[PDB]
């Protein structure tokens, strides 16, 4: 910044700002910040709207900091405004904060926080990192149980390396960019795997397929790895829980992207006279949201009556004692899409 | 002036809307200074922003305590936000002392004399100022008087916890931080301009310092316009909540869902900030004991205030007529013709209008012979109000078929 | 995403690196086409699928008409080159507009040579605006922005 | 001797008692008309004679809902004034035949994405006893009819 | 038992009492009609099936306001006579529903730039008891509706 | 910029009606007077009276 | 403008020349003492001239009739039917026509027995006129929001 005295043109140089484009999407990563960082105050959540706004905060860029190489790889891939929260006060600020859809362990250990923070009632989907050491087929039972089995988290193992950085780059940095770059392009219901990594990011450790056969079962660890045709890409779409209800992240992330957009679609119903004309104004405010989600290919099926259902009413879902307690119970069902993980190729030699 | 024609002038003032409504008339007890009369009118009826400027200061009452900690009164600013959210014709009761027992105890004696007040606000920050007023005002919250819903404020999440814990009270927790600024004014600083030359240049620098900061106000003044805005749109019987505040900046506190679960059951409502909608008032309960589920809401308390306030207005054509049978059949018809209009506008829940109300008056139905010989008439009005929906539960299943 | 409408546009001219902000009101602009010329080469025993060989790129011709107005630096430019005085180039910046009058996408048309200039005909029998159908040939086109 | 509970399940329902909800507001209108679900037809006939009929494209929906003016309320104009170039704040309309007091809904029509065209200001004449009545003709899509 | 101050804020307002102000004059007319705010619609449908509807161009406004002739006053003709070839002295029209005596306005319609077309002279016939009534059909733009 | 100008003056044909009378034949000898290209064009003055 | 500020308060109106409009008459005050704000305008003085000039024309069908109660109720109706037309044409400010005028005439309302025995009749007409707007003030601020 130069002071301006005369009206005209100023030719002042500024070497190597490493400038990225501003982006707009609907995915807001709370970034965990280690306590030894100085340009953060605790019990406070500062907001970073673009890479120039982070670079205004820290002053100048250095590739030593585990946070500085983290938010560059975030804004190089997906962008979108992010919240930088220090770790020791992250349990107070995330319930405070609205616009929180995914909590990113930048380079820190959050496994004690996610157990109390991520709940079925909330709307978060945390992501954190695998081990930064190499792990083999033999150590498949040890590092798998180092994480909890909640269906609201995803683990990406191979830490990144880039030519512009010195410390290894943690993969939950880039995977919050990938979650925000895929939701804009292909929507939420498509899997955030099988997509390229921009910004010159490269995996540290080469992963074989026979290694990934043991980290996909149970408490799964998704992995990124480079291929010959396209380069480095994400190659996992499994959450930690291995029940069929929440096995894939696109199922868990759609139901979390549905609820945050239903509860703002029918937030007019608060403190309204609780009778019947409030109810059909509620079942119609949900039903032409889900139909607009139905036509874009977000749910599976072929009709609108195999796709979803909204059923409310006195006696259908709520009792008379629930009316004078001030409760409107709503039952909504969905049928999302599942991705195709495996493709097998049968090679007959004799053509008929 | 002195000559006809146009007179262009720059750097004008700010004007607002009038937005008249005679149903929710608040009264603003705070630190105001009159400028035009200064003498006799203990409280003045204003009707809009212009009668305020034609009678009051537009200047915050600066208050200095000697190393010095200072205090600026936002009562002039908190009344600008009342006219910006809603409107009305509030009485303004300027009260600068709040320690003279001979003046403070006569607040209920002058505020029942005017007979138009429904809301009771206090736009100040200071606990030792504000909690001295609520004790004097709390005589209006008895059962001997009607109307008088005291909309209050708690500076922290804990309850105000007084003898005004009755059903006629509501508290709103987070203090607002308005985006407007000031334009500024210990025993008359002009006296200290002569004695201490060092303190005079010290205090004059801090007045310019606190002129630049955005003022924080209590929400006991902004929701007084919210109580009027949802009375023109949807009447008394709707809850004054789920409606955005206008003209405020950020909040002072950022209270979440798990802290709110104790404050709302305590009876403290909360202005809660959603980004995609704004600063919405969130909560329609009252400062009542949580076992009393009858008056557990604002409009169930506030409609019953407003019905009996307009029944007394309608029954005044009955009083000094003779006491016999044709006097009761006119008084019974007057409240029947009033309550039928409330049944029309969906203020009372029900399907057929013998359920929504009932009036019973007669010789042996409600009275005695020694009752009428004394000269009084008793009837029993009773009406069923609509209770709003606070909580909703969305139950997302996955097995459609 | 959602498409855009085709009745907000402005076109500004650049006369010798000096911009011309007086002449942004136009009735219509021709819409910018470019085409890769292609020579089809059929060969040998391959008589079941074609084989197209690329060639030079052929840019379109930009026509734009406006109501006839008071004389302006645009009109003094066409009159100077079409009276045989000076063959000069002029760069054209054609941009779409948003609802807030912000540009969506802009096409910069470098070194556009003013070719022809034609007014509408007078006629006593019908009521219409005299327009200036003026058409100029550009030699490169560089699309710039979002929402092409 | 039918009871009042057989009338509520057998007898049909009359038009003169309905409520309209525009977005999140409740505006009391006078006459709502013109909502329907139309389709065009495709015919194909061939040779030996086969008269195939298929329904084709869904046809457009514009409904016309009418309201007297009120001395303070200006609600329909600030929706037809809100439109700058390309977009309006599109709302959804729910129409529903009710009980006498609005405590029950009997049959509900939902309209998906409605934006207004053609607000008609009232017709003043000094010889008529009418109420100043204005109408709004909003175009939309996907009218569905929902029971209870 | 409603009072006369609740009628003035709840009850709707009737058409038979209005004042018209043409430019800076006040001319008492009989019937003003035909002012509205219309828009055309643009549809776009593509492939997999997305029925995008946007409102497009603002449509023209011509209002028709009617007046009996008076023995000295010739006001509407000298406006339709003032036009030579291309321009009229364009005025602005304000219509406003009033009180009984014109001491209050209740709702006001403002018309921006109005020029007259089609003054219709009265229809004479010796079998009718009518008043000689003429009308003027002036085309304009931007009808806005202003409260109080 | 939505410029509106009034353009061409539009044509005027008026229609004036009369009962027939036993001797008077006045309107026909005006519509009979036309040979190929020209009529004897007249001027009409209408005036509301006392 | 600065010389006009004394002449207009003095009571001298002025023809003032604006180029885009012409030679407009600018001023509607009268040569009166500036403390008397009642007759401080031309039309407030000139309407009251014109009302009583046409009331004398309307009261001339009353004079040499007999002096009793049915003579007053015809004279009261004649000025009531005159002032109602002035209320119609917005000459008198008000909303309902008992405010814009009042006529009071009677046996003991305005007269005495020795008043009628002399043979004269006194009524009290009173009417509220509309005062025009001389000065306007345009207050150009800059902070819109």
């Amino acid at each position: 910044t130069t002071v301006t005295s005369y009206p005209g043109v100023y030719i002042e140089e500024l070497n190597s700002l490493a400038l990225s484009v501003s982006n707009s999407a609907t995915a807001v990563p709370v970034f965990a910040v280690d306590e030894q960082n100085q340009y953060i105050s605790e019990d406070n959540a500062i907001r970073i709207n673009s890479w120039m706004d982070y670079l205004n905060l820290i002053g100048n860029f250095n590739n030593e900091d585990k946070l500085d190489v983290s938010v560059r790889a975030y804004f190089a891939n997906g962008g979108g405004y992010c919240y930088l929260v220090k770790t020791t006060s992250l349990e107070k600020i995330i319930p405070t904060l609205d616009d929180v859809t995914l909590l990113v362990a930048a380079g820190e250990d959050i496994k004690t926080t996610v157990d109390v923070l991520c709940q079925p009632g909330k709307g978060l989907f945390a992501v954190f990192d695998g081990p930064e050491t190499e792990l083999t087929i033999n150590g498949a039972e040890e590092a798998k149980q180092a994480y909890t089995a909640t269906p609201f988290a995803a683990v990406y193992y191979p830490w990144l390396k880039a030519d512009w950085a010195n410390i290894d780059i943690p993969p939950s940095a880039v995977m919050a960019g990938v979650y925000a770059s895929v939701d804009l392009s292909r929507g939420v219901w498509k899997a955030p795997a099988n997509v390229a990594l921009k910004g010159g990011l490269e995996p540290k450790f080469l992963v074989t397929d026979e290694l990934q056969g043991e980290y996909n079962t149970g408490r799964a660890i998704n992995m990124i790895r480079n291929f010959s045709n396209t380069g480095t890409t994400v190659w996992g779409a499994r959450t930690l829980e291995d029940k069929d209800n929440w096995r894939y992240v696109p199922v868990r992330r759609l139901f979390n992207s549905v609820e945050r957009d239903i509860k703002r679609a029918m937030s007019f119903a608060m403190f309204e006279p609780n009778n019947q004309p409030t109810w059909e104004r509620v079942r119609a405010a949900i039903s032409n949201y889900l139909y607009s989600l139905w036509q874009q290919g977000g749910l599976a099926g072929s009709k609108e009556e195999d796709a979803y259902f909204v059923q409310i009413g006195k006696g259908i879902t709520m009792t008379q004692e629930q009316i004078d307690a001030g409760q409107m119970i709503v039952k909504v069902g969905l049928a999302a899409v599942r991705p195709a993980e495996f493709i097998i190729l049968q090679f007959t030699q004799d053509v008929e | 002036l002195k000559a006809p024609g146009v007179y262009i002038e720059e750097d004008a003032s700010l004007a607002l809307s009038v937005s008249n409504s005679a149903t929710a008339v608040p009264v603003f007890i705070g630190k105001f200074t009159p400028t035009v009369v200064d003498s006799i009118q203990v409280c003045t009826r204003i009707s809009n922003w212009l009668e305020f400027t034609s009678s009051f200061s537009l200047a915050p009452t600066v208050e200095i305590v000697v190393i010095e900690t200072i205090n600026l009164s936002p009562a002039v600013e908190a009344l600008r936000l009342y006219f910006q959210n809603g409107g009305g014709a509030c009485y303004i009761y300027p009260l600068n002392d709040a320690e003279d027992e001979l003046v403070l105890a006569a607040i209920p004696e002058v505020i029942e004399q005017k007979g138009d007040i429904t809301l009771l606000v206090c736009p100040e920050l200071d606990l030792d100022y504000k909690t001295k007023i609520y004790g004097a005002v709390s005589s209006l919250l008895n059962d001997n008087k009607v109307g008088y819903f005291l909309i209050a404020d708690s500076n922290d999440g804990e309850s105000v916890s007084g003898v005004w814990n009755s059903a006629k009270a509501a508290a709103y927790y987070p203090q607002l931080e308005t985006n407007l600024k000031f334009s500024t004014l210990p025993k008359n600083l002009d006296e200290l301009r002569t004695i201490n030359e060092a303190l005079a240049q010290d205090i004059d620098a801090r007045l310019l310092e606190e002129k630049q900061r955005a003022v924080i106000i209590p929400p006991s003044a902004a929701i007084a316009g919210i109580y009027c805005q949802t009375d023109n749109r949807r009447g008394v019987w709707k809850a004054p909540a789920n409606v955005a505040l206008t003209g405020i900046g950020s909040l002072l506190d950022k209270v979440d869902d798990e802290r709110q679960g104790e404050m709302n059951d305590k009876g403290i409502n909360v202005i809660r900030s959603f980004t995609d909608r704004g600063f919405m008032v969130w909560g329609a309960r009252t400062c009542v004991d949580a076992a009393n589920i009858s008056w557990r809401y604002i409009p169930v308390r506030r409609l019953f205030n407003s019905v009996e306030r307009d029944i007394r207005q309608a029954l005044r054509a009955v009083l000094f007529e003779t006491n016999s049978q044709p006097t009761w059949v006119r008084a019974k018809a007057a409240v029947d013709q009033y309550l039928y209009t409330l049944w029309q506008k969906n203020a009372l829940m029900g399907a057929r209008p013998e359920e929504a109300y009932f009036v019973q008056i007669g010789q042996d139905i409600t009275m005695s012979e020694a009752d009428i010989k004394q000269g009084k008439m008793i009837m029993t009005v009773g009406l069923a109000a609509v209770r709003p929906a606070e909580f909703i539960i969305l139950q997302f299943t996955q097995d459609v078929v | 995403y959602t498409p855009v409408v085709s009745h907000r546009f402005m076109a500004s001219f650049i006369f010798n690196r000096i911009p011309d902000p007086l002449d942004i009101r136009f009735q219509r602009i021709s819409g910018l086409s470019r085409e890769l010329q292609v020579t089809q080469y059929s060969e040998g025993g391959e008589n079941a699928r074609n084989n197209y060989l690329a060639e030079k790129i052929q840019h379109g011709t930009l026509t734009l008409e406006r109501g006839v107005m008071t004389v302006s630096p645009l009109t003094w430019m066409f009159d100077r080159v079409l009276s045989g005085e000076k063959i000069a180039y002029a760069d054209v910046v054609v941009m779409l507009l948003n609802e807030n009058s912000l540009p969506l996408s802009s096409w910069t048309l470098s070194n556009a040579l003013p070719v022809r200039w034609q007014t509408s005909d007078f006629d006593a029998n019908s009521n219409a605006i005299l327009v200036n159908t003026l058409e100029l040939r550009y030699q490169d086109m560089r699309w710039l922005g979002v929402k092409i | 001797s039918t009871s009042t509970s057989q009338i509520a399940v057998e007898y049909p329902i009359p038009v003169y008692r309905f409520i309209v909800s525009v977005g999140d507001e409740k505006i009391p209108f006078n006459s709502v008309s013109g909502l329907d679900i139309s389709y065009d037809t495709i015919e194909y006939r061939d040779g030996v004679g086969n008269w195939f009929k298929m329904p084709g494209q869904s046809q457009s929906t514009n409904i016309t809902l009418r309201k007297g003016v009120f001395p303070g309320k200006t609600e329909l104009f600030d929706w037809i004034n809100s439109i700058q170039l390309n977009q309006v704040e599109k709302k959804d309309i729910t129409i529903s035949l009710t009980n006498d007091a609005g405590t029950e809904l009997l049959m509900t029509w939902n309209v998906s994405n409605a934006f207004p065209t053609s607000l008609t200001s009232p017709s003043f004449d000094a010889t008529s006893n009418d109420i100043a009545v204005q109408e709004i003709t909003l175009m939309a899509d996907r009218v569905i009819m929902q029971a209870v």
